[PDB]
RNA sequence: CCCCGAAACCCCCGGGCUACACGCGCGCUACAAUGGGCGGGACAAUGGGAUCCGACCCCGAAAGGGGAAGGGAAUCCCCUAAACCCGCCCCCAGUUCGGAUCGCGGGCUGCAACUCGCCCGCGUGAAGCUGGAAUCCCUAGUACCCGCGUGUCAUCAUCGCGCGG
RNA sequence: UGGAUUCAACGCCGGGAACCUCACCGGGGGCGACGGCAGGAUGAAGGCCAGGCUGAAGGUCUUGCCGGACACGCCGAGAGGAGGUGCAUGGCCGCCGUCAGCUCGUACCGUGAGGCGUCCACUUAAGUGUGGUAACGAGCGAGACCCGCGCCCCCAGUUGCCAGU
């Protein structure tokens, strides 16, 4: 078994694969408006804990 | 670094800390934390209900914990200390977790819920509501609300005054959701004395 | 595992190496032979007999 | 005499007011000339998520909001004043920044 | 819970999700004069900005290119909006309406632009001349009309959320 | 590739997919923690020089290569699974519906299930109120509450404004 390991975690720099939620790890609907990186779901779950309020 | 960036960063970091500790100190009635970046270092304070459990065996736990803190999360010099909840029976996430812990021990849900309600309303809450939702009483799931006292649901006074807590009880056959809501002895608008 | 690689030949009171050597590398580096060139075991890089 | 700008920002008007009152009362404890807490436009970070995971059903949105209140205070730069405004408590949910105009 | 479990796990290349005889939903552009073009004249707000906004200068027909002040945000920039008005051509017609399609060339992003991106210039010049049955939205700064911002975003907005006129 | 099919699917899954995203297709390569089993490091678990295959690959390989070091070649037992099950669940969402409903304590009525209140008439956006009434009171919900806009006053005057001098 003389070989070479080939998982190759490729470092994307732009793309839906480049960005990943820091909580769940989802790749698409990620919030990045003011330095966030969060899936819309997670954000809706935790926004109060961050201080976001729902007065409208 | 803009200022809103700073606020966002602090909130997100603290939220992830809170998540981790919620996972790891659920036996301890982990109510929450607070964090201050003093010059000599960042000192944090864990509000929980069993500091005995969070310290473990002569500071073992806080030690590996602070290691995790400075490593996995950007922190200058962690200075963990510990404190209690002044009235945990008025806190509601600690109670939700205690109830989930009970249901996992195997206590029947009506008994556990009514025990917790009795405890809270003797420890002095104006109102309490408890929803248990899931595979209770067989394979088809249902929801049961146990309530006592006086509890508001809607409005800013609800969003502010009542304390909400949620927990999962991971049992053999699946999850039981535990929602708890506690209204302490404090007043609303239409009182008008 | 090739699993047996005694290459030195004992001349008697001293060994003589079956190996060749690479000039642009350091000491101890031992080489192979592929019909016109050498091979570095330490790192591996271009080389030929010439 | 060269001046000192103090830009301070928070999410709590009351902590903000506490700090400004600290500064007012300390300047008048001394006699250095304050320039008022000029209130700057407050930042409304708005995030309009859809509140549904399923993608099914009517589309409904959560408009979450974070508010950052901002004040600036100009006070003449003295070593005394500077030492003590450094000594200020500056609670946890507040940022400050002491620039100096010279 | 069941299953895969060295494959139904992980990674890479390429393709596909972008195929099209057709039916449907929501919309954009129009079928012109209650207008089209050309040249001139005016008037916003909301929001956003670090490898990010980029004034200002120069180059270029354009798209765009080089350098670059200031700006971590009531300081700088995005940002002198369009509908509107004035003058001149067109004078009721498949037209100076309409811009499907296609050819040639020139560019930007990106590791990569064929499949399969966006932009510019010359050229082409498709149906369509107001729409049955039936149906939708709306009660005041509302509807209609006009454009703008932002989210998505390496580049891509006939979209979403919002802004004003 | 899938999900969703009247209202409440069909510019929805923030779904504007060149790679990623991806779950589809063609091909290529890695993965057994813990134990034990075949063994064992003897110089290798693992990486690896030039090439042939290969789309391209120390992936593999005749030919050779050593920096100093254990075991899928075999079992269980797994890690991970955007694999199935949303009629196994939680959480969230939509719809009924920002509708005006849902109930309680005591009393009374009824053998009882239950009823009354919670009905009637006006009124209101509203079980909102007025009055009548075996009902009297109360609670959740509605309202109160919170956010913003619009007029005035006070404070404050920078990075904002510029009338007056
Ligand atoms: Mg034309
Ligand atoms: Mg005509
Ligand atoms: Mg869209
Ligand atoms: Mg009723
Ligand atoms: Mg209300
Ligand atoms: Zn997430």
């Amino acid at each position: 078994m003389a070989k070479a390991d080939y998982n190759k975690r490729k470092p994307r720099k732009f793309g839906k694969g480049a960005r990943r939620c820091v909580r769940c790890g989802q790749y698409g609907p990620v919030i990045r408006v003011h330095g966030l990186m969060l899936c819309r779901h997670c954000f809706r779950e935790i926004a109060p804990k961050l201080g976001f309020k729902k007065y409208e | 670094m803009a200022i809103e960036r700073y606020f966002i960063e602090e909130g997100v970091r603290e939220m992830l800390i809170d998540e981790y500790l919620e996972k790891e100190l659920r036996r301890a009635g982990y109510s929450g934390i607070d964090i201050k970046k003093t010059p000599l270092g960042t000192k944090v304070v864990i509000f929980a209900a069993s500091p005995g459990y969070v310290i473990g065996r002569g500071g073992r736990r806080i030690r590996e914990l602070t290691r995790i803190l400075e490593r996995q999360f950007g922190l200058e010099n962690p200075q963990i200390e510990v404190e209690e909840i002044k009235n945990p029976y008025l806190n509601a996430k600690v109670q939700a977790i205690r109830l989930a812990r009970a249901l996992e021990r195997g206590i029947h849900f009506r008994r556990a819920a009514y025990s917790a309600i009795r405890a809270i309303m003797r420890n002095g809450a104006r109102g309490v509501e408890i929803r248990l939702s899931g595979k209770l009483t067989g394979e088809r799931a249902k929801s049961v609300r146990f309530y006592q006292g006086y509890l508001a649901k809607v409005g800013n006074p609800a969003e502010t005054l009542v304390s909400r807590g949620y927990a999962q009880a991971k049992l053999k056959l699946g999850v039981i959701g535990v929602k708890v809501s506690i209204m302490p002895p404090d007043a609303k608008l239409p009182d008008e004395i | 595992m090739g699993q047996k690689w005694k290459l030195y030949e004992v001349k008697g009171g001293k060994v003589r190496r079956k190996n060749k050597f690479c000039p642009r590398c350091g000491p101890g580096v031992f080489m192979a032979e592929h019909k016109d060139r050498w091979s570095c075991g330490r790192c591996g890089y271009t080389e030929w007999k010439r | 005499m060269q001046k000192a700008r103090i830009k301070l920002a928070s999410t709590d008007i009351k902590a903000l007011n506490e700090v400004t009152d600290q500064i007012r009362q300390i300047a008048e404890r001394t006699g250095v000339r304050m320039s008022g807490p000029i209130p700057l436009p407050t930042k409304r970070i708005r995030i309009t998520t859809r509140k549904s995971p399923d993608g099914e059903g009517t589309a409904t949105f959560d408009k979450f909001e974070l508010r950052v209140h901002k004040r600036l205070v100009d006070i003449e730069a003295d070593e005394r004043a500077m030492r003590q405004i450094m000594r200020i408590r500056v609670p946890e949910d507040v940022t400050i920044e002491i620039e100096l105009i010279s």
